[PDB]
């Protein structure tokens, strides 16, 4: 049996060159335009 | 409506708690915590992890000591004052437990051991405990109730349900150690002191074990070897057959 992580690269994410902090500008950025529409 | 934030497994975003739960935003959240009962046996391991990381979490806010100790005055205020943050254990997949008894060969003492655990561990925390699944449509309206109740301080009626194994439901304030002592009862080869793990075993599944890797030898080191070598050049018939002749 191959489950999900072995079928597809959702463990990519995870390999980014500069760490989680892009995910976290991504995050961050719709945090930021919620807060003023807000 | 109610802010909902889904964690991924991967401790790898959990840095990303900081954009779910602020200081202003903790009172107003509620705390939920998943326990999967087709993998009945990392659910203690996974919930400490997971509350283990919210302490970290919590420590990192840096909320002052007094508001910290107003809070926990309120939780537990809520806590002794019940009558027949938070924190809710749901578990998924509770179905699975017809699983366990075919695949496994489970039965009502070990489901008993995982539920007296989970019930300590709502003691611990101070938590409400309930089984659920979406499989069966079991318990989501009474879930939805007392989420509702919890969040926005609406009314609550339905009672603790503790002796259907895979519907059990406990709020707040209800588990006592006298109260999980009932489960003891039952117990006739474990003891609820005795390890999870031992009693519970995690399965080792048969992962494939890909094979060692065959490397061709190098060619001098190949040809000097062949240079080496070429300058040096029915019980048990007989055990019835001697049953038949000793009489």
């Amino acid at each position: 049996e191959l489950t999900e992580e072995e079928k597809f690269y959702r463990n990519a994410l995870t390999r980014m060159p500069d760490g989680p902090v892009a995910l976290e500008e991504s995050y961050s950025a719709v945090m930021g335009i919620v807060s003023e529409v807000e | 409506r109610c802010n909902v934030w889904i964690l991924d497994g991967d401790l790898y975003h959990k840095g990303l708690l900081k954009f779910a739960v602020s200081a202003e935003s903790l009172p107003e959240t509620l705390v939920i915590f998943v326990a999967d009962m087709s993998r009945p046996w990392t659910v203690m391991e996974s919930l400490q992890k997971w509350a283990s990381v919210l302490r970290e979490h919590i420590d990192k806010m840096k909320i002052p000591p007094e508001k910290m100790r107003e809070l926990e005055r309120k939780f537990v205020k809520d806590f002794q004052d019940y009558m027949e943050i938070p924190v809710l254990v749901v578990c998924t997949k509770c179905d699975a437990v017809s699983v366990l008894e075919k695949e496994h060969d489970y039965r009502d003492e070990h489901l008993d051991f995982i539920q007296s655990h989970l019930r300590r561990f709502c003691l611990q925390y101070g938590a409400a405990l309930i089984y659920t699944s979406v499989k069966e449509e079991k318990n989501l309206d009474l879930l939805y109730k007392y989420i509702v109740h919890k969040t926005y301080g609406f009314h609550f009626t339905t009672p603790a349900l503790v002796v259907e194994k895979d519907a059990v439901f406990i709020p707040a304030g209800w588990d006592n150690e006298k109260k999980i002592a009932i489960l003891h009862e039952n117990f006739t080869t474990v003891k609820p002191e005795d390890a999870y793990e031992d009693f519970i075993v995690k399965p080792p599944v048969r992962k494939l074990v890909h094979d060692k890797e065959l490397a061709a030898e190098d060619e001098q080191v190949f040809l000097m070897k062949q240079q080496s070598l070429l300058a040096k050049q029915e019980g048990v018939l007989a055990s019835f057959f001697n049953s038949l002749l000793s009489k």
